[PDB]
């Protein structure tokens, strides 16, 4: 019984970690896109000035 | 900015073709119900006396 | 056998988590450097204008 409970806990933790990794990758892609757009706007403003 | 794609957390038994191994451990049924003797334990012992 | 398999799974998960933490720290340092450079450029542009 204890081994089954521990296995279920480990499986739940693994699923949670997979979801966390997916959400982290999505958020990092979004942040990278935002930073690229910010750098482009900065370069444009500097050139215009 | 490296992507988090190479992280594959493995499980124990996600879907191993649904084995469903039936153990059916009958350890409680392994009792020795020993039979009694041929008597002369309470009847003869009380009838003989001294 | 089940305990050994579970221990191996836990060790693999721990190694993966360590690698994830290292990569996360590296990416956060990179993002912090990018944000610092962006703030410096913003201050410079504002002062120049
Ligand atoms: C992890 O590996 C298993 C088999 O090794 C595969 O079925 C699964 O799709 C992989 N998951 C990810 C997120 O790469």
């Amino acid at each position: 019984s204890a081994l089954g409970k521990l296995q279920d806990v480990v499986n739940q933790n693994a699923q949670a970690l997979n979801t966390l990794v997916k959400q982290l990758s999505s958020n990092f892609g979004a942040i990278s896109s935002v930073l690229n757009d910010i750098l482009s706007r900065l370069d444009k403003v500097e050139a215009e000035v | 900015i490296k992507d988090f794609g190479g992280f594959n957390f493995s499980q124990i038994l996600p879907d191993p073709s649904k084995p469903s191994k039936r153990s059916f451990i009958e350890d409680l049924l392994f009792n020795k119900v020993t039979l009694a003797d041929a008597g002369f334990i309470k009847q003869y012992g009380d009838c003989l006396g001294d």
